[PDB]
């Protein structure tokens, strides 16, 4: 659980949700997997890796067109 | 001939593109009298008109547009937005009428507006609480094309009044009491269409009569099909209006409290995870070729 | 409950379901031709030798929102067919119009000469304060 996580910092925490937002589950847990080797200790070294490289790494016009498009539906709901 | 300018030649190969040929294209692959004498009697008129002239020079000139919306309504073009929203293949499979009478309706919102309902229009579940205010001896359905949360063909009625005296609707009998949009999440626009279907003769449709309340969508469910093809001797429609609504608060308000059931939340499903098949012995196969197949590398 | 009874997948079938929500699929070929085709519907102006007509037309070629002026009820309002002053009116009919058929968004590619032409400007401007977009959302993969 990315957020609930104390260990990590909280100004790091929230930088790693947003950028691997895609990774966290509805729960709001961060979620990676390795199926990549033979060898199990080598999928969980790996997890455990990519898990140590987002903590270091880490440590508007869509917003605009919205309220256009939602204008544009007030105006455009004009038969009274 | 030369084309002068790019116009001329996009203009006729655009043309061109569109009108199918013997060779293959992408296109083929991928896909009264006397009113107009009156008419002509006000375009001369208003050519006249030495101030109309004069604004035209100033660039000055205005419209009352109100009254070009009145005059233009309509029956060709609001069939076009029916057909080309799906309602016809989605509630007459593929029957298209020319909506002959210009239904319009709007979403009662408090007491100082109503929420217009145009052709394609959005209208938020929130806004939608209450029925719609909708305007000889007819009827009038209300449809979920999309809706319906279990079967893509069937759909879920809002309120459905049969032997509609004349066209004051109080009067005609609540089969199916209202109820308020509850469009799922995740799905986008979902497009609810309201029909009006001429009804020749007063006939008692006591299959399509709905216990009042009800808040089963095991009985909600139906097919406007069928439902047209039993009646469609005395039923040829004559009205359209339909509206897309998102997902909302409300909509929990609807699911949990008379609808009594889970909010439905879809997203698009993705496909199960590929994973390479090694082999159990790979014989005669070294360290460099397998360490580009492998991960580490 | 009955009603909780639910599909797993949802069956949504409208048609602009997926445009709407910026998922549909805009053309990304024709790498060769000129223009791009990446817009899901186009502003149509043809100005012809008596009439200036307006159109919206979807990349399959069929207009949702048609604006002319051989339309009654505008030219009836409107003293000639061709004029500055038409462009404009059009371009509110059309935006009224496509107020009417529901369409906010819209990709307009105009001509070096149509763009410099300051009526078919004032119909952008017509189209702009409507609320009429000249240009349409990006797909979303």
């Amino acid at each position: 659980h990315l957020a609930s996580a104390d260990w990590i910092e909280e100004p790091v925490r929230q930088k790693i949700a947003l950028t691997h937002k895609n990774k966290i589950n509805k729960a709001g847990e961060l979620v990676l997997t390795s199926e990549s080797s033979r060898y199990q200790f080598r999928n969980l070294a790996e997890c455990l890796q990519k898990i140590r490289d987002m903590i270091a790494e880490a440590s508007d016009a869509r917003l605009q067109r919205l309220r256009i498009e939602k204008m544009n539906r007030e105006r455009l709901r004009q038969k009274r | 001939e030369k084309y002068r300018s790019f116009e001329r030649y996009r203009r006729r190969a655009e043309q061109e593109a569109r009108a199918p040929h013997w060779w293959r294209t992408y296109r083929e692959h991928f896909v009264r009298t006397q009113k107009l004498l009156e008419r002509k009697h006000f375009l001369r008129e208003l050519r006249a008109n030495v101030e109309e002239e004069r604004a035209a020079r100033l660039r000055t000139a205005s419209i009352p547009l109100e009254a070009v919306r009145a005059e233009w309504e309509g029956p060709y073009h609001k069939q076009r937005l029916a057909e080309y929203y799906g309602l016809y293949r989605d509630l007459f499979h593929g029957a298209t009428f020319v909506p002959w009478v210009p239904l319009h309706v709007a979403y009662a919102v408090g007491e100082e507006d109503l929420i217009p309902v145009y052709h394609g229009n959005e209208v938020t579940p929130t806004e939608a609480s209450r029925a719609p205010e909708v305007t000889s001896l007819w009827t009038l359905l209300f449809i979920n094309l999309d809706g319906h949360l279990l079967e893509p063909d069937a759909e879920y009625v809002h309120w459905l009044l049969t032997n509609i005296p004349s066209n004051r609707v109080a009067e005609g009998q609540e089969t199916c009491p209202y109820l308020p949009p509850f469009p799922a999440r995740g799905s986008g626009f979902h497009r609810f269409a309201f029909l009006l279907f001429k009804q020749d003769k007063p006939i008692n449709f006591s299959e399509d009569t709905r216990p009042s309340p009800c808040y089963q969508l095991a009985q909600r469910t139906f097919r406007t099909f069928d439902f047209y093809k039993r009646h469609q001797e005395a039923m040829t429609p004559a009205g359209l209006a339909f509206f897309q609504c998102r997902w909302d608060d409300s909509v929990t308000h609807t699911f949990h409290q008379l609808l009594d059931m889970r909010e439905p939340v879809f997203e698009f499903v993705r496909p199960p995870p590929y994973h390479p098949k090694q082999k159990r012995f790979p014989h005669e196969q070294p360290l460099r070729y397998l360490d580009r197949y492998r991960d580490s590398h | 409950k009955e009603n909780e009874a639910v599909a797993p997948e949802f069956t949504n079938r409208n048609p602009r379901n997926l445009e709407l929500l910026g998922v549909a699929r805009k053309e990304r070929g024709w790498a060769t031709v000129w223009p791009n085709r990446e817009f899901w519907h186009r502003l149509r102006v043809v100005k012809t030798q008596h009439h200036v007509e307006a159109f919206v037309e979807h990349l399959n070629g069929q207009v949702v929102v048609s604006a002319s002026t051989r339309e009654w009820a505008i030219k009836k309002h409107l003293y000639s067919t061709r004029n500055v002053v038409a462009c404009e009116s059009i371009g509110r009919v059309l935006a009224q119009r496509c107020l009417e058929a529901g369409i906010n968004f819209m990709v307009y590619q105009p001509t070096p000469w149509e763009a410099s032409s300051d009526s078919i400007k004032r119909l952008q401007n017509a189209m702009t304060e409507s609320g009429v977009m000249l240009r349409e959302p990006r797909r979303i993969y």
